[PDB]
């Protein structure tokens, strides 16, 4: 109903409701619940044991805790794995005490020492395992729902049963099935995929239904964490629109700084760690100001000056404003250089790269008839010299060197590149004619002694200007 | 004839009826529309005749 | 290449265009002036900075031409690759192309039947749309809110699929249909029967058939990948001040790629839906501000607080790429210089500074120095130029002769505002312009900065010498009169030469000829004024070019014989013996060009300018204070005017009249006093008491210093002299009125500080008029030059056999122009003949030149058949023998002459200078048209019809006088009676339109009830009244149910009829019908019953022909025109013919003056409403031969009213191009109700209805579009994309696939090849045949 994107952005902000202090700690506790759901669901995964084993191998060569607790508290899950592996895989998979040992392995996981690089690896490995089993189910659906004339409802009732051995394949060749009698015409992909599913199951050491509900718990916890992150970032858009007042200069628009503070607040969500007892606005202020300075350093300038030189030139502008207020006169580079504790040539160098280049549509004249661009000199200049002599000297060499009735002109035209593509040295022109370099040098000196005399090369002499 | 075609009658809706004509797209509150009316018509920081 | 093909951009097409992709917002480095890897100016994506020089400095100097450096990807080639390398920004999300989103029309809603409000609802991330649903509730193209999306999510689940934004509408456009929707819309267009739906569904189905026929897809309309502009075209170049010179489009592209990188950082970081929807909305707004900044929202600012230039602001108006860098461009060899006077030169010769010719002709100087052996190399000749050697002036004089150069005034007014010249070498730093052609420039010596352009090659050199030299054209392209006529100073010298005296101190000496005349003038013994007899040898080519010798004595003066010394053989002395005004010298030059041709005319004009200069040097024409004499009876006129305004003031104080009548009376008496003092100064100025040869007192034409500038018309008309010597007539009030107190004093007496203020009121009003409306006329020239951009003479003559009936205007007053200058140069269509039906002397296809215009002038011709360009059958131009004569050459027009831009420069020529008792004035016979007349009982003849036009034809047989008579008049003379001038022949009251009845019988008041329909009110003026009716606004619904009508029948109960027809005698009763007659009386045929009462923006509105302030509708078919529903203010109008369209209705907004009553007989194409006529209905009912005739009778008379004559063909071919796109009425060839061009309609008739089979459907209806409308309806797109709304017509060209064949003349100007006009027409004759 409007035309400004920032006003309907404010409308979408006003659609959601803000937070009080108790609402802030409630959304922080919802973030904690969304994190800890994945933290306890990953304890039931068999690859977490190998992940903690490679973590113990990484910290073997190593406020903070002592490393002895990292050496001791990263090896009991290996013992639980080697006392569970004789029950979860051997002597049948469907067992109650095997699931009790699985829960015992899961309840000893709280020795986290959380690192954001460590958290990505288990999520990535479980996501590509979920992607592998999902494209396995997708290719099975492509070979069974689309082919052999049976709908999607005749697949899930046999898919949810075992999905381990060959019983589900000839379960789809049921009591009559005249449309699905093509056995060997469809077997060639499905048993090759079932062997891949079986080797995946023997890699994880568990049936496909348990890892299916484990990945469903992963998706549920990730969706709940995403909704908690969404309400956290939506309740704090007043923070970015209230912090974006102090950086409202004419280098960028408002919306780019707002959406950079949005990703700064999104980083501050996972960098919050609310158990210290602080508010989200106070710690998020630093991250959003960092994102705002990063956007005003990378963007808001045609010539992209980096963030450290942006910081030094902002300090130089503040020192120049302070010396303007303390003196009244224009700030010389000497006082700014001695107050910056930097040499003066670096001060003038960062002063040279002062601001965005004058755009092409500024009215430098008296009216709006002639803008900029009608005053720029050509860098690729084509002078009367550069247009006339660059061909007339070529014609003069083609006229004079044609009088050279031997191979000296043929070895001199490739000595510099006249009527040739690649410029050659004496060695490359030697291998064609005269492999000893000094023969070509002596014939070049003879051609020089023939051409340097002001008798017939005076037209070549007049081209020195 | 102005009072036969008035969009809103209340003071709130009325004031708001303005906010939509001045700054469209943003649904205002009572205090926001009141502050916009004050700083657009009856504020010394945005209006001076001397 | 020979054609330009446009389409929509595919993402695979951009991927083939790319040769490198940009992913980072860096442009260049800030310390070193080198772009790093993968940037907006990078060397891998676009190319290197210098010619054969890589980034890091590893491969250069022609050694590596096509290899790629593995360190940074740079391809070592020239700088020319930096102007052709594309973009391919990897967009993470698809976005909206704002050219196809917020245009007028938008072209994305008309493809989908979705309003623009809903388009703003879906593209801005506020509302969802569903592509397909499992139930009929969620159908295609449904607009869902977020709460409705949540309701559909909890209600349906996985059955529906509804996204939001550009991706949703992208999938909707991609997976709707391809041809099944087109077939369903094609059958549902003619399945339904309506008019409001069949004006948009036909445009939708034409858009869709263009999409299927051009091979385009609606997926390619939306933008999924954005390519950047080449970085040399947006150059970040270091200027010479320390800072950099960037473009704002670089800033917009940096912001677009920054939002794209933020989107790419938001996809992998698992962003919530609010931030990613705001990111896609901001990417849409950023690409919208990059494409067209003034459509989607607020214009994006920069550092200097200015709206930045988008891709649409780069092509828009005069500041766009077209009118500043493509059409009107800066050019080399162009020297800005002022104008000076060279009077010692020929007509084809101009002056040139030696410094400006030295620097301007530098390649010619270097080539002539190298070819002569005087210079060794180029730079040695350059050092000879920079040090000013003596020999380079001689070589510049050698190279400057036989080398024409183009002089050009900026800005030009018409075609003769720029032409070639053969320059000479003089000193100074300015160009000596020949004085005869400054009137053709309309560039007085005010320091006008003239550009001088050098034709380089021999093609352009001979094109300058033989075609556009000033010796090639002595006439103007606007009119047959020469605008290269002798101008003010030389015509003043010639008028002083041809003047005669009564004293005449060289009296009695008989001069032997021109020789003795110039001898006794130059010796000083005889003056320039001597009424003597001179033996003059004169020659006339009465035979086929054979001149005859004769010498006799003529009563003339000495200076006329000295001019005859400069006059060549072929002129007669009938043009030399008069007073020789400016119009007389124009007629002399015209007759010289008709008789002798171009070969003696240029030498005659040069000798006339030389003699006028030499005898204006010896003239001594000097204005003074005693020369500008005050009339002796001037103070008594002001005293009588003061007594008259005192009488008017006393009649205003003592109450007899009002203030408005006081103002009208004081304006009338001040105009009378102004006319009296003007005749007083004219009698004191044109008469001078001079002595005869003996002692006598005889008046003559005066030797006053201002009467030479007044009578001859040198510089200034009679009004300037009447305001200079006499008092000022009338000024201009800023509200539009006239000041009631005019200036009593004159300029020599002095103006008071109040009187100077009243003068400067109208003076500053006229100066603001000259500042605004002349620029409006310049933009009108820009308008009219872009509708006739394809009219080139292709063939010689087509078999059309149809033309116009040409007649002069005698509208209102007397005649203004004859037929000789009106059909001057035009070509006849049929074999026209005498007014008598015998002796056909004119062939089929011939021009109207000498021995043809005078051969009709000796006859009493009044109307001839003339072949036009509106009836020419060929396409993409007209023929040579269908247009007539090229006006600046004077012969058969050559194949290639572009008539349309000639007409544009001709209409643009006077744009800088525009700013009842019917008494006959001649003798002739009374003739009428559409006659319905009858004799009443008083001896006169009343008129009972509307379309009677009184015209007067004398005994010779010409239409000297004509009038326009409304309905209800009384003629005092009969048809075929010889009348005299001055007397009134038409007598009717101008304040009312009567209801005069031709039924001679009794009076009967029938079908009327007093109280409900009519009332009873006796008139208190004369006492003669009856049962009358008031206005229709006061009556009740009795007239709305029963129609009130006066059935004038006999009083014995029986009914009578109309004499001539079979209709019963029943007149109708409209409003204000206050009848003045009783019942039972025997009225006669012709008795009255009641009394019913009644310019350059106008030029632009008549050229556009859109709608006037009050549209004057016309009657469609001849028959009975009645009313439909009764008058609810503005109800209806119906037309019921006898053999026509019976149930067709109409609409009347204003019921002020109805010409025909509700139920009487009309003619097809007859006027209904009075006022300014809208030409849409005039073209819809009358043919093109009537509308074109009406325009060349109206706007040519408007241009003539200012005081300038234009040939009517230039206001005819623009009108021919105003109906270029027509409206087809039946399907079978192209479409049912499309707007198709006349070329596409002519190529369909010649293919189907000529030799293949019968009529598959090819009838159409012509439409006069607007000038802004016809420039957007051209079949060629690249000329349409330069006039105005380049965004709109460029989107219409992109979505339709309009492949240009470049047939028009500007279409080859824009692409940069040879034009298909003039000398390039013979090149295009080989180009279009070998293709
Ligand atoms: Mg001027
Ligand atoms: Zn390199
Ligand atoms: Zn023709």
């Amino acid at each position: 109903r409007t035309t400004d994107p920032v006003r309907m952005y404010m409308r979408e902000m006003g659609t959601v409701e803000l937070l009080t202090r108790e609402g802030e700690i409630d959304i922080a506790k919802r973030i904690e619940d969304g994190i800890n759901q994945v933290q306890c669901s990953v304890a039931e995964y068999p690859e977490a044991i190998t992940y903690l084993l490679e973590q113990y191998d990484r910290v073997e060569a190593e406020n903070s805790i002592d490393p002895e607790l990292a050496r001791e508290k990263f090896a009991e899950l290996r013992a639980q794995y080697v006392v569970t592996r004789d029950t979860i895989k051997a002597k049948g998979r469907s067992h109650a005490t095997a699931q009790e040992e699985i829960l015992k392995l899961s309840e000893v996981f709280k020795q986290f020492r959380l690192v954001p690089k460590q958290f990505d690896y288990l999520v990535n490995s479980m996501r590509v395992m979920m992607d592998r089993v999902r494209t396995q189910e997708r290719l099975i659906m492509k070979l069974c729902v689309e082919q052999c004339k049976m709908p999607k409802k005749n697949f899930i009732t046999l898919f949810t049963g075992n999905e381990t051995s060959d019983t589900w394949f000839n379960a789809a060749i049921a009591m009559n099935k005249p449309w699905s009698e093509k056995l060997h015409d469809v077997s060639e992909e499905v048993h090759r995929a079932l062997q891949k599913l079986q080797q995946i199951e023997e890699e994880t050491g568990l049936t496909i239904e348990q890892v299916k509900d484990i990945n469903r718990r992963m998706s549920i916890g990730e969706a709940k964490a995403r909704r908690a992150k969404k309400e956290m970032v939506e309740a704090n858009l007043r923070l970015v629109i209230s912090i974006a007042k102090k950086y409202t200069n004419r280098g960028l628009q408002f919306l780019d700084l707002i959406q950079e503070g949005n990703i700064g607040l999104m980083k501050a969500v996972d960098k919050f760690e609310y158990r210290r007892g602080y508010k989200f606005s106070t710690y998020a202020t630093w991250w959003i100001r960092q994102a705002i300075t990063r956007s005003i350093a990378d963007q808001a300038r045609t010539i992209r000056i980096p963030v450290h030189m942006i910081e030094t030139i902002n300090k130089l502008n503040r020192i120049s404003r302070q010396m303007l207020q303390e003196m009244g006169r224009e700030p010389t580079p000497e006082e700014l250089a001695e107050r910056m504790l930097m040499p003066e040539d670096k001060i003038r160098k960062v002063l040279k790269i002062a601001k965005e280049p004058i755009s092409m549509e500024t009215p430098i004249g008296d009216d709006e008839d002639s803008h900029l661009g009608d005053f720029i000199e050509d860098t690729t200049l084509e002078l009367p010299l550069d247009s006339a002599t660059t061909e007339s000297l070529r014609a003069a060499t083609h006229d004079v060197l044609a009088g050279l009735t031997a191979r000296e002109a043929k070895v001199l035209r490739m000595r510099f590149g006249i009527d040739m593509n690649t410029d050659y040295t004496l060695e490359e022109v030697g291998k064609q004619f005269d492999v000893t370099r000094e023969r070509i040098r002596q014939i070049e000196a003879k051609a020089l002694r023939k051409l340097r005399h002001p008798s017939r090369s005076e037209v070549l002499r007049s081209f020195l200007d | 004839e102005t009072l036969r075609v008035d969009p809103t009658n209340d003071r709130l809706s009325a004031l708001v009826e303005i906010y939509r004509m001045m700054r469209p797209g943003e649904p205002p509150t009572r205090e926001a529309a009141e502050s916009l009316f004050e700083n657009l018509f009856f504020s010394e920081d945005r209006y001076d005749l001397s | 290449f020979d054609a330009i093909k446009i389409a929509l951009a595919s993402p695979d097409m951009i991927r083939s265009w790319s040769f490198g992709e940009v992913k980072k917002p860096e442009t260049i480095n800030y310390r070193t002036f080198k772009p790093e890897r993968d940037g907006l100016f990078c060397a891998r994506i676009f190319g290197p900075v210098k010619d054969y020089e890589c980034l890091c400095g590893k491969y250069k100097r022609l050694k590596h031409r096509g290899v790629i450096c593995e360190k940074c990807g740079v391809e070592v080639t020239q700088t020319k690759v930096r102007r052709e390398r594309m973009g391919h920004i990897e967009l993470a999300s698809p976005t909206a192309h704002i050219w196809f989103l917020k245009s007028l029309p938008s072209r994305i809603g008309l493809l989908l039947d979705m309003p623009l409000r809903d388009i703003e609802r879906v593209l801005y991330f506020e509302s969802y749309v569903v592509i397909e649903g499992g139930m009929t509730n969620l159908e295609r193209q449904q607009i869902l809110t977020e709460e409705q999306y949540l309701d559909a999510l909890e209600e349906f689940g996985d059955e529906f699929d509804a996204k939001m934004g550009a991706e949703a509408i992208q999938a909707l456009l991609k997976s709707m249909d391809l041809e099944q929707e087109c077939e369903q819309l094609r059958e549902e267009l003619n399945e339904t029967n309506s008019e409001t739906k069949r004006k948009k569904l036909t445009k939708r189905i034409k858009l869709l058939e263009a999409f299927v026929q051009s091979g385009n897809k609606p997926e390619w309309m939306i933008l999924t990948v954005l390519p950047v502009l080449p970085p040399d075209l947006r150059p970040l170049v270091p200027l010479d001040g320390g800072r950099f010179a960037t473009s704002d489009l670089n800033d917009l592209y940096r912001r677009v790629i920054n939002r794209n990188n933020r989107l790419k950082r938001l996809l992998d970081l698992a962003a919530p839906d609010i931030i990613v929807r705001n990111e896609k909305r901001m990417l849409q707004e950023a690409v919208d501000a990059l494409l067209d900044n003034g459509r989607r929202g607020r214009a994006i600012t920069g550092s200097n607080k200015r709206p930045l230039k988008s891709l649409a602001d780069m092509i828009k108006g005069k500041q766009g790429r077209f009118r500043q860098n493509l059409l009107g461009k800066r050019v080399d060899y162009s020297g800005r210089s002022v104008i000076t006077v060279g009077p010692y030169l020929r007509l084809h010769q101009c002056g040139l500074p030696k410094k400006m010719a030295l620097e301007l002709f530098k390649p010619f100087i270097y080539g002539k120095l190298e070819l002569r052996g005087l210079a060794t190399t180029i730079k040695a000749a350059k050092k000879m130029v920079e040090r000013e050697e003596a020999v380079v002036w001689d070589i510049l004089d050698e190279v400057i002769r036989e080398h024409p150069v183009l002089l050009n005034r900026a800005p030009t007014l018409h075609r003769l505002g720029i032409q070639a010249f053969e320059p000479v070498l003089i000193e100074g730093k300015a160009i000596q312009l020949h004085p005869l052609v400054c009137a053709a420039y309309n560039a007085d010596f005010d320091g006008d900065q003239m550009a001088v352009h050098v034709p380089l090659t021999l093609e352009a050199q001979l094109e300058a010498r033989a075609l556009m030299m000033s010796t090639n054209n002595i006439l103007s392209p606007a009119n047959g009169e020469p605008i290269i006529v002798p101008s003010q100073d030389v015509v003043l010298g010639l008028y002083y030469m041809t003047r005669d005296c009564v004293n005449a101190k060289g009296e009695g000496m008989v001069l032997t000829g021109p020789k003795e005349a110039e001898r006794l003038y130059r010796s000083g013994l005889a003056s320039l004024h001597a009424r003597v007899k001179v033996r003059i040898t004169e020659y006339e080519k009465d035979a086929n070019g054979e001149l005859v010798a004769k010498t006799s004595l003529k009563d003339t003066t000495v200076g006329r014989a000295i001019l005859w010394m400069i006059v060549p053989k072929g002129l007669p002395y009938s043009i030399v013996n008069q007073a020789l005004g400016k119009k007389a010298i124009s007629k002399m030059l015209n007759t010289c060009y008709r008789i002798l041709g171009l070969k003696p005319t240029v030498i005659f004009a040069d000798q006339i300018m030389y003699t006028g200069f030499a005898y204006a040097a010896r003239s001594g024409a000097s204005v003074g204070i005693d020369d500008m004499v005050i009339p002796e009876k001037k103070h008594e006129i002001i005293s009588e005017a003061e007594a008259e305004v005192a009488e008017i003031q006393e009649q205003f104080q003592s109450g007899l009249v009002t203030a408005g009548e006081r103002y009208n009376k004081v304006i009338d008496i001040w105009a009378a006093a102004n006319d009296r003092v003007s005749k007083a100064m004219m009698d004191n100025l044109q008469t001078e008491t001079v002595i005869n040869r003996d002692g006598q007192e005889e008046k003559q034409v005066s030797f006053n210093s201002i009467y030479m500038m007044a009578d001859s018309g040198a510089r200034g008309s009679a009004a300037q002299i009447r305001q200079l010597a006499g008092m000022r007539g009338l000024m201009a009030k800023p509200d539009g009125s006239i000041i009631e107190t005019p200036i009593t004093a004159n300029f020599r007496e002095g103006l008071n500080v109040l009187q100077y203020f009243i003068s400067t009121h109208g003076a500053r009003k006229g100066l603001a008029d000259t500042a605004l409306k002349t620029a409006n006329s310049g933009y009108l020239t820009r308008r009219l030059v872009d509708v006739a951009q394809d009219l080139v003479v292709t063939e010689d003559d087509c078999g059309t056999h149809e033309g116009i009936m040409m007649t002069p205007v005698i509208e209102g007053g007397d005649v203004k122009e004859p037929l000789r200058d009106r059909v001057l140069g035009r070509v006849t269509a049929e074999d026209v003949l005498k007014p008598g039906t015998a002796d056909i002397l004119v062939p089929r296809n011939t021009l109207l030149h000498e021995q043809w215009c005078d051969l009709l002038e000796e006859n009493s011709v009044d109307a001839v058949k003339v072949r036009s360009v509106v009836s020419c059958d060929t396409d993409f131009g007209v023929c040579a023998h269908c247009y007539g004569r090229d006006l600046a050459r004077g012969h058969i027009i050559n194949k290639g002459e572009a008539i349309g831009v000639i007409a544009a420069q001709s209409i643009g020529e006077p744009g800088t200078q525009l700013t009842s008792s019917i008494q006959v004035k001649n003798k002739g016979s009374i003739k009428l048209s559409n006659v319905k007349s009858v004799v009443n009982s008083s001896g006169k003849l009343v008129i009972t019809s509307r379309n009677t036009e009184l015209k007067l034809i004398d005994e010779f047989g010409r239409t000297k006088e004509s009038y326009k008579v409304p309905y209800g008049a009384v003629l005092a003379k009969g048809d075929g009676e010889q009348v005299a001038g001055g007397e009134t022949v038409a007598n009717w009251d101008p304040h009312t339109m009567p209801v005069i009845t031709e039924v001679s019988g009794f009076v009967r008041f029938t079908d009327m009830i007093d109280g409900q329909t009519i009332t009873r009110q006796t008139d208190e003026l004369t006492g003669l009244s009856s049962l009358v009716v008031l206005d229709s606004a006061e009556r009740t619904a009795g007239g709305k149910d029963l129609r009130p009508a006066l059935k004038i029948v006999d009083a014995q109960g029986n009914d009578v009829l109309i004499p001539g027809t079979d209709m019963p005698a029943q007149y109708f009763l409209p409003g204000k019908a206050i009848v003045q007659l009783e019942d039972g009386v025997q009225i006669s045929s012709g008795d009255t019953l009641a009394r019913i009462p009644q310019g350059l923006p106008r030029v632009a509105d008549l050229f556009e022909a859109r709608r006037p302030k009050e549209p004057a509708i016309l009657a469609e078919i001849s028959g009975i025109v009645s009313f439909g529903k009764e008058t609810k203010g503005k109800r209806r109008l119906v037309i019921t013919p006898v053999d026509g369209s019976d149930p067709y209705e109409e609409m009347i907004p204003k019921w002020r003056q109805l010409n025909v009553f509700e139920g009487e007989r009309v003619e097809r194409g007859d006027v209904i409403s009075d006022g300014p006529e809208a030409p849409h209905d005039i073209l819809r009912l009358r043919g093109v031969h009537a509308v074109t005739r009406y325009i060349v009778n109206e706007v040519q008379d408007v241009y003539r009213l200012q005081g300038v004559k234009i040939n009517d063909k230039h206001i005819e071919v623009i009108v021919r191009q105003m109906l270029r796109k027509a409206t087809i009425v039946n399907a079978g060839s192209s479409d049912f109700l499309e707007g198709e061009q006349v070329e596409y309609s002519r190529v369909k008739i010649a293919n189907r209805e000529l030799e293949a089979n019968g009529k598959v459907g090819a009838t159409y209806s012509r439409d006069l579009l607007g000038i802004t409308k016809a420039s957007l309806a051209t079949e060629s797109f690249i000329s349409a994309a330069s006039f105005q709304e380049t965004t709109r017509v460029l989107t219409e060209a992109a979505v339709a696939g309009k492949r240009d064949e470049l047939r028009g003349l500007k279409e080859n100007v824009i692409v940069g090849r040879l034009i298909p006009a003039g000398t390039g027409y013979a090149y295009h004759q080989d180009r279009m045949r070998r293709r």
